[PDB]
């Protein structure tokens, strides 16, 4: 319910993590930053997450112009790799199929009984960025094979 | 050796295409789908049962008795299906055959499907894309319109009735959606007016386009006739399918209850 | 028994020629669950068969014409038996499945003196007043008023199908041509046209008197689904203490 | 979505000053299941919001005022749009939830010449004949006859709730003091007493016009439980063929 106004600073919050060493601290930062919920305003969680898992930041060699040179044109987001792209597509397809399956769970009517569809494999077209992927999703309970 | 068996699939193939492949190509060029693929996109896969596939109009005047004017189905596809496992009765008007004009057989099929729906107690969904009454039929089209209106009024409050206008609907074809519970529209491809712009210009001396006179924006912004407007055909079918889950199948049933997490 | 069990054995059970007969109980056995059928009066009025079976586990009453004996023609005993069975099935919310292969009522003075009209009215009333779901399949033929008496669509029937070898007409082509064409004194073109245009199920379908023309192998799978939808059928009729059966 | 989910961001959504507006769609999203709301007529008569949502898995109809557009006033288009939706929801056993923030009807000669009385009567009748469970929440204000038109307790409403910012008053304070205190010429104090005594939900709550004054953060948990106990609501009314809608 708190609102952000033009009068004061844009500081939403201050997240801190502590660990035995630097790697543990960075892992805790990533874990706590992926599990942090803000809805209503636009935050810079993407920038912090990309900076934390940056290879140069992990190695150590940083400067006061670290943010300026790693993104010359500007911020773009997370350039997810092939495996990460496949994981994201599988997660999205599984979520879509789960919503579709949940849509069919009505209470018993006793006058107009329902006949739940028995779709074995869901064939889906997923458009991400500017690419179309063909996905085959199957469900056997709480497990999805994509 | 009998040709009736061959005639079975002959008329089946002629009915599946409707009024020809050229008109289907024109429909696709207009950015619109045909009735059969609309129904396939609306209902659960492998659940559509069609009724009155071989029904043709009885007109025998003004050259409509010719073999080239006899289309099996007569500009409408009627049947039953299931949405998320729930029974529904659906009809879709075929603009390919005679511009969707409603003949005696068209109204007969609609009345039959509505009667079956009201007997079993299931909702009715109508995809509206039609040019109005067929002049060649004569007063038969008016009788069919009156029968559909009477069934709409009788079924009002008994079973839900949803109408989705997907093309230029003019004349009497605009009163049936108004008698239904909810009216949905497709932007840039659906119209709803009683008289066309030409008649308005000839009578009232005013220049107006079809989109301005009866477009989706006009009926969803400053008229209050339609309830929602959707981007295109596929989005309209998806949103209608989502909306159908909210309503009960009949007034004899309580409000639907789903699973919460 | 699965509700979508295909039955290809019914594809060629109806002989091509109209003078050859077949057994109706074979269709009944192939259509119903586990091919189990409890027949009623199996040895009395054998031109009609009635009994109890199960479709998708639900009890169904079955009435059909038997073309083996008397060519499937209706008579006094057959009409009475069918009417009584149909009335019982309707009275206890049992759906009715009808298989129609009938050329009419057999002639003769013994039927007229015995009151064949009253018993035809019996059976016609029995199918007329039924409010249970009714599924009708026309196998070979349905001629004249008997077609109306055999649970036609216009008789508040729920769903009517016709096989590709079905045929609906007022009567056979010979009598129709004789009563219509008398001044032409030629049968070379009249008979051919009448056979090509009124000896097939298309006149009934084009007027919408049958819902669809289905392949025989899809009969069972077609009926079961219809029995799933028609379970909640409900109709209203004018109030009365009772009606006058033509008994 | 758990039925007893707390909704704390509604605790300060209503501004302290009465001249500043807010969005009712935010409250609707915060209250309903999974923050999913199918809005009906979203681009027509925006000073009223109608739609379908779900509470504890049960579909419900949502009708609310929109202070963002036209200060939440009622007019012809909003009256018709709300009335038909309420009639449909009542006709098909769908519960109704109303959010009330309205200063009254929109004045002017254009509204009077268009028949604002008839459409206000339409909306009032639509809420009046409803036999489905009705839950009402007053957010900021409900002035004059509009308070009756928005499913008050006296229209056979089931549950009525008021937030701490609610103001159930006959009319505005200035008009009230100008019609009561005419020759007193000492309105400086009269404002103080009138605001301290009647600019709050206390006059309505002291005589049972609202069931309770609830914290906004407990709104959802308050509604669901009601919808649990009102699912078996059943009332009887005098027989008639139909009524006379004021169309
Ligand atoms: C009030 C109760 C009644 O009796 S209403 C009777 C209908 N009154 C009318 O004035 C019909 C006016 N129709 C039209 O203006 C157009 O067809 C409308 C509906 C605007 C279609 O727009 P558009 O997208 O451009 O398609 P189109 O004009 O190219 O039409 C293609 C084919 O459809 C046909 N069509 C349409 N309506 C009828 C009709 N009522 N009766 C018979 N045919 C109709 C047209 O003949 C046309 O045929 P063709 O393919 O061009 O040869
Ligand atoms: C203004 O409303 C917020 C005051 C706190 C910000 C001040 S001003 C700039 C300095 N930079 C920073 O992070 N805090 C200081």
């Amino acid at each position: 319910g708190s609102d952000i106004s033009i009068y004061y600073d844009p500081m939403i919050s201050k997240l801190i993590t502590y660990g035995s060493d630097r790697t543990e601290a960075l892992k805790r930062m990533a874990d706590a930053l992926d599990n942090y919920v803000i809805r209503g305003v636009t935050h810079n969680i993407a920038l912090l997450r990309e900076v934390i898992i940056n290879s140069r930041f992990v190695k150590g060699d940083i400067s006061t112009k670290f943010l300026s040179d790693v993104y010359p044109d500007g911020f773009k987001g997370h350039m997810l790799t092939k495996s990460e792209k496949n994981q994201l597509l599988a997660i999205a397809s599984s979520l879509f199929v789960a919503f579709q399956l949940r849509a069919q769970h009505f209470q018993e009517n006793s006058r107009m009984p329902v006949i739940k569809p028995d779709i074995a494999n869901w064939e889906l077209s997923v458009k991400l960025h500017d690419k179309v992927h063909t996905v085959v999703a199957s469900n056997n309970g709480s497990v999805f094979s994509v | 050796a009998t040709s009736v068996n061959e005639r079975i699939e002959n008329k089946r193939r002629t009915a599946l295409l409707g009024g020809g492949q050229r008109r289907i190509d024109a429909q696709h060029k207009r950015g619109k789908l045909t009735a059969r693929e609309r129904i396939s996109l609306l209902l659960d896969p492998g659940s559509f049962v069609e009724s009155d596939m071989f029904v043709e109009h009885r007109c025998a005047d003004f050259g409509m008795a010719a073999d080239k004017n006899k289309f099996p189905g007569d500009s409408v596809v009627t049947g039953r299906g299931r949405i998320n496992g729930r029974l529904v009765y659906v009809f879709s008007q075929d603009f390919t055959v005679f511009g969707g004009s409603l003949s005696g057989a068209h109204a007969q099929k609609i009345c039959k499907i509505m009667d079956q729906a009201i007997t079993v107690g299931a909702p009715v969904i109508g995809l509206n894309d039609s040019g109005g009454a067929r002049i060649q039929e004569g007063v038969e089209s008016l009788a069919g319109y009156a029968d559909i209106f009477l069934r709409n009024v009788t079924a009002s409050g008994v079973i839900p009735q949803i109408s989705l206008i997907m093309g230029p609907c003019a004349g009497g074809a605009v009163y049936s959606p108004a008698l239904t519970d909810f009216t949905f529209m497709v932007k840039d491809t659906s119209y709803l007016f009683i008289t066309g712009p030409d008649v308005v210009k000839s009578v009232t001396n005013e220049d107006v386009t079809q989109e301005e006179l009866g477009g989706a924006k006009t009926h969803t912004t400053m008229s209050g006739v339609a309830h929602r407007a959707f981007e295109n055909d596929v989005d309209a079918l998806c949103n209608l399918r989502d909306f159908f889950n909210y309503l009960p199948l009949s007034s004899q049933d309580p409000a639907p209850v789903r699973e919460c997490h | 028994d699965p509700s979508d069990r295909l039955v290809p054995e019914l594809d060629t059970i109806v002989p091509l020629e109209s003078t050859k007969a077949y057994n109706m109980v074979d269709i009944i056995h192939s259509v119903v669950d586990e091919r189990e059928f409890f027949e009623i009066m199996p040895n009395y009025a054998k031109n009609i068969i009635v009994g109890f079976a199960r479709m998708n586990g639900r009890t169904v009453g079955i009435v059909g014409n038997q073309p083996k004996v008397a060519s499937g023609c209706l008579d006094i005993n057959s009409s009475v038996k069918g009417a009584r069975f149909v009335r019982f099935c309707d009275a206890f919310n049992i759906p009715l499945i009808t298989f129609v292969d009938v050329p009419g009522f057999l002639p003769g003075t013994a039927q007229e003196y015995g009151g064949i009209i009253r018993h035809g009215a019996k059976l016609l009333y029995a199918f007329a007043e039924a409010t249970v779901p009714k599924v009708t399949v026309i196998t070979r033929k349905a001629y004249g008023g008997a077609y109306d008496v055999m649970s036609s669509k216009h008789l508040c029937g729920d769903t009517n199908y016709a096989w590709p070898t079905a045929e609906i007409a007022v009567m056979g082509a010979k009598g129709a041509v004789e009563i219509i064409f008398k001044g032409h004194e030629n049968v070379e073109a009249a008979q051919a046209e009448y056979i090509e245009k009124f000896a097939n199920p298309f006149p009934a379908a084009v007027r919408g008197f049958v819902d669809d023309i289905i392949q025989p192998s899809s009969t069972r799978a077609r009926i079961c689904c219809d029995l799933d939808v028609l379970a909640s059928k409900k109709v209203q009729r004018p109030w009365r203490k009772h009606a006058n059966i033509p008994l």
